[PDB]
């Protein structure tokens, strides 16, 4: 799922963009880190949830 | 690798394309 993005998305719609973003002046090279976060993670559904 | 399909200087043709709220709506 998707943590945050920069703009809504209409109703209906499939968007291929899914790369990262970056939150400094220091070059990520495309690989998340710090200050490098990646909008898609998962929540490890397990049965103890609520 | 498919989800839908369909099938249906003398000349002008006059062609309008909209798409809103998921519907995607021509007009000639
Ligand atoms: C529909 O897809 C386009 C193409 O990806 C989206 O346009 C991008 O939007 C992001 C969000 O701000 C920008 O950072 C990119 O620069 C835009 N262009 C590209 C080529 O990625 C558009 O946002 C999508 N529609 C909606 C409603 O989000």
């Amino acid at each position: 799922y998707r943590l945050f993005r920069k703009s809504n998305l209409k109703p209906f719609e499939r968007d291929i963009s899914t790369e990262i973003y970056q939150a400094g002046n220091k070059p990520c090279n495309g690989v998340a880190g710090f200050n490098c976060y990646f909008p898609l993670k998962s929540y490890s559904f397990r049965p103890t949830y609520g | 690798n498919c989800t839908f399909e369909y099938v249906s200087f003398k000349n002008l043709r006059e062609f309008v394309f909209k798409n809103i709220d998921g519907y995607f709506k021509i007009y000639s």
